[PDB]
């Protein structure tokens, strides 16, 4: 019996839902019981972001299960430019500032090659073009070396349909889009598939397909991106179990529980409620508050997506001349990142020798800089991007600071704790206040109450004595998120969860 | 210049 | 050594041209010298087309060449029918008055399947609609069972691109297309063969390509479809030896024999003349008459495109009581058929038995159909359409007329001289005045004098011992264009066309 | 519809 857990794909930074997946993949591992990642989207660099987390054998991707490429690693890479120049015996014209050529077959253009890497090891793209140099067809290559797609184009390099093939060159699906609201939307896919012809209106009808192929009596799935993954099961038979996970707020303004619209991303989930064995959330506060929302339609349980190991890097070896301040956090709305920014303004005066490191990437990251430059504060806050290991920025660092208005949990409180940093956050839903007990290893503080969030971590400042004892409640409360007390919560839900 | 379009 | 003769493609009803390539066929078969028609369009029903003329062996098509189907036959015939509703468990619906199919699946409208047959047993086209009934695709299969093309579409179903596929499936070509004037033309084609990959901007540059595959030294190749093949003889090295075969007039006005430009057809052929080893026309007078207007620039040579056997079926077994009238002519205006349809409106008055029996296919076929009602005459002119075997129409046939304005040679004039049957024509330029003696075989007419033609015609019939005469000075004729003058004609040509 | 077959 193997255990399936249905995101969307991996990005280059590995985000909270990704990271919840690859959290649950390594309890499974753990404990024994089999369990794979799904990644339903066409993502042709899906092994490279794959590489740095999990194994080839880890998961299952929609696109390279039709395209016979599951379980594929990376080819030796082939020598494009001396196969085009020798082989070929076309012209290479190099574009400058670019890892591209033109080529030509004596005078005649005929393609356009982008390379990935400087060393043109990797070619990502080629464009074909006919005598009047339209563009008529693009071959975009997986990161593995074989090319994946085709797509034809029309007028104005629209997508008209694209050809998805086998690393032999066979073609596997084939998909034809129509404008509307001038952005191309899939109308038709055939899929070729055990020597059948199979005709679908979408890529949710296709996903209900691939679902029903992988499923074996005694499997068990898990929808942890709901605004893909719930149309999806709703096209399965009731026959195939599925749990859906949720991993933020469930409502579009949380201070109104019994009357506010369920999010677009829950949406579809919420209204089939009957489909699923069970609802999985992070927190006591969020399974009490849906339990009552959905009238005990279903059964809603809680366990956390994050959970702590014992850390072999160092802890708590302090700076003793400056207060180094974290934030672990999207450039994003709801993280309010501009209230630290404020914060640290009100405290350059009273503590000069102070550091706020703001770690993650994201939409705000241009307001975050201007405000910096405004206060005159470039020596002080520093946005330093995404790092993929934060353990050496956890070593030195006093405090973190969380001034989100909506969390499901936060995996970066935890981690936080689970390196002895003691956190200041709101007092939101959900998560920190089961994660943080006031004056044992933080303080909760009022949403949005800028003043109590000075006046406390003004006071940590102070009393270096008060920090050292919230960094080892830190550590204690980190332990009632151990790996050991997750897999004891994993193994009774898997239990139970079937119908018997 | 018009030879940009050969490119993405 | 291969004797090659390259024309477009065999029609479900043959042309005069077609008919000249297998009769020179026929020749060189029957002299022990090998010869091949080579087939430059896509045609899926080539195979089904030569079936009555040619065998298997006897031509290669350029698209069966690169599809891999090159003499490949007709394969067990397979139940699309059977397949569809019992593997399948799709729905068909037959369309009332055709071999027509829609096929639905899951209540949605999926596909149009066309059959050429009533017991359904050859598929032609199916058409593939998305979720919309847009017609996105279009499968068009090879009457020998294969899958031979897929074409996508754009818009109001306009052509965008081609697929073409050997019998199992794989792409040999892609063809990209472009509206200009409201038709769809080839602006690229890619080729996938000997592990290669070809790149053309169009069917020409495809053409010269194909011939240069063919070509072993000692080969001889004859451009019948000159509109088509000089084109791609012109981008031949001149070391592949070519010959330029006319078919009809060469110039737009026949009137103006020294300054009235070449026909579009033969513009390319007579603006490249080195290219080619040598012209042959029909006809003594076309000879004479493009010598003098190419100032000798190259050998120009009569060899008539037909010839006559002894007939093995009955031959002037008149009915005493009903005079039958044969036009051997396509259904296109430069036939003027109109004229002979008004010529029976007035014999009528005189002969209440007479018919007149029209052999052909094309175009003006709906115009003659409504001049034959709208004159009463539908008991006394037939439009018969086109019979592959004329041999037992001729045995009853008192006349042949032609009405037409411009001629190569004529076929049918020569096939209705060797049953028999004497010629009333048009003097008109070439072929008539070459085959008919006025008073020993028919009757040559001014152009365009219908009164002439009622009066020559009506005597014949007003004379039975006239047309008896005409009869064996008709078959007297024929003996001057036999089979075996004929081959001593091609076989001292081929002896001395190449240089030595 | 009329269009769904040539
Ligand atoms: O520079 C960074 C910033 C963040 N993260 C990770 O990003 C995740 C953010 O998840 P969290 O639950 O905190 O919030 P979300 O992003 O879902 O709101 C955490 O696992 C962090 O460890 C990281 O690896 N490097
Ligand atoms: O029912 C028909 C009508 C015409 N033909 C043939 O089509 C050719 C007509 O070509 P011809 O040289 O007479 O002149 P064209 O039609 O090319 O001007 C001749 O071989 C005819 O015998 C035929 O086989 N069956
Ligand atoms: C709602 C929000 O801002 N962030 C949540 C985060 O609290 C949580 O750690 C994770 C759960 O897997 O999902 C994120 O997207
Ligand atoms: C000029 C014309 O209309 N038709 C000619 C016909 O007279 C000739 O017998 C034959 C030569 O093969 O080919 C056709 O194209
Ligand atoms: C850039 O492309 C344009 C085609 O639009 C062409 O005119 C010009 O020659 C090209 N220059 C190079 C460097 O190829
Ligand atoms: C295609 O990329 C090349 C090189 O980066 C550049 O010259 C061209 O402008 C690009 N075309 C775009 C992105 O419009
Ligand atoms: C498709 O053929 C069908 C069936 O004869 C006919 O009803 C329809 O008009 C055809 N479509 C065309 C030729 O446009």
């Amino acid at each position: 019996a193997m255990n399936y857990f249905v995101g969307n794909s991996l990005g280059v930074n590995l985000t909270g839902i990704e990271k919840a997946i690859i959290n649950r993949l390594n309890l499974f591992k753990e404990m024994g019981r089999p369990a794979q990642c799904v990644f339903l989207s066409w993502n042709r660099y899906l092994y490279r972001n794959a590489q740095n987390y999990i194994t080839s054998s880890d998961y299952i991707n929609m696109y390279d299960f039709f395209q016979e490429a599951t379980y594929l690693e990376r080819n030796e890479p082939f020598d494009w430019l001396s196969y085009w120049t020798d082989e070929c015996h076309y012209t290479l014209k190099h574009v400058e500032n670019s890892h591209d050529f033109r080529i030509y077959d004596q005078e005649r253009f005929l393609m356009y090659a982008h390379f990935q890497d400087p060393k043109y090891r990797i070619l990502d793209y080629v464009n074909h073009f006919d005598s009047q140099r339209r563009k008529v067809k693009r071959d975009f290559y997986d990161v593995r070396g074989f090319l994946s797609c085709s797509r034809i184009l029309v007028d104005k390099q629209q997508t008209l349909c694209e050809f998805f093939y086998n690393p032999e060159g066979d073609t596997k699906l084939e998909k034809y889009f129509s404008y509307k609201d001038g952005k191309p939307e899939v109308q038709k896919i055939i899929v070729y598939y055990a020597n059948k012809q199979y005709f679908f209106n979408n890529e949710t009808e296709l996903g209900a397909f691939f679902i029903k192929q992988l499923y074996q009596h005694g499997d068990l799935f898990f929808s942890d991106r709901n605004v893909y993954t719930a149309p999806i099961f709703n096209l399965t038979p009731e026959s195939i179990p599925v749990v859906a996970v949720l991993h933020s707020t469930h409502i579009k303004n949380i201070d109104a529980l019994d009357s506010s619209p369920f999010k677009n991303v829950y949406k579809a989930m919420f209204e089939n409620l009957s489909r699923y064995r069970a609802i999985i959330v992070s927190t006591e506060q969020q399974k009490l508050d849906v339990e009552k929302r959905i009238n005990h339609t279903i059964p809603v349980v809680n366990i956390p997506v994050g959970y702590s190991e014992t850390i072999d890097t160092p802890v708590q070896t302090l700076d003793q001349r400056s207060v180094k301040l974290i934030s672990v956090a999207r450039y994003s709305p709801e993280k309010q990142l501009h209230q630290q920014i404020e914060l640290i303004k009100r405290l350059v005066s009273y503590v000069p020798k102070i550091e706020l490191h703001m770690y993650g990437f994201g939409s705000e990251s241009k307001k975050l800089n201007e405000l910096i430059q405004k206060y005159g504060l470039e020596n002080h806050v520093y946005l330093r991007g995404f790092l993929s290991n934060l353990d050496q920025e956890y070593s030195d660092a006093y405090l973190s600071l969380i001034t989100s208005n909506m969390e499901g949990f936060s995996l970066a409180l935890l981690e936080s704790l689970a390196h002895g940093v003691p956190v200041i956050s709101y007092d939101i839903k959900y998560g920190p206040n089961e994660l943080i007990t006031s004056d044992f290893n933080g303080y909760l503080i009022t949403k949005n109450d800028e003043d109590a969030l000075f006046d406390k971590v003004k006071y940590v400042i102070d009393h270096p004595e008060v920090q050292q004892r919230l960094s080892k409640g830190s550590l204690a409360k980190a332990q009632q998120y151990s790996k050991a007390s997750l897999i004891k919560q994993w193994d009774q839900f898997v239990r139970l969860i079937l119908e018997h | 210049s018009d030879s940009d379009s050969d490119s993405d």
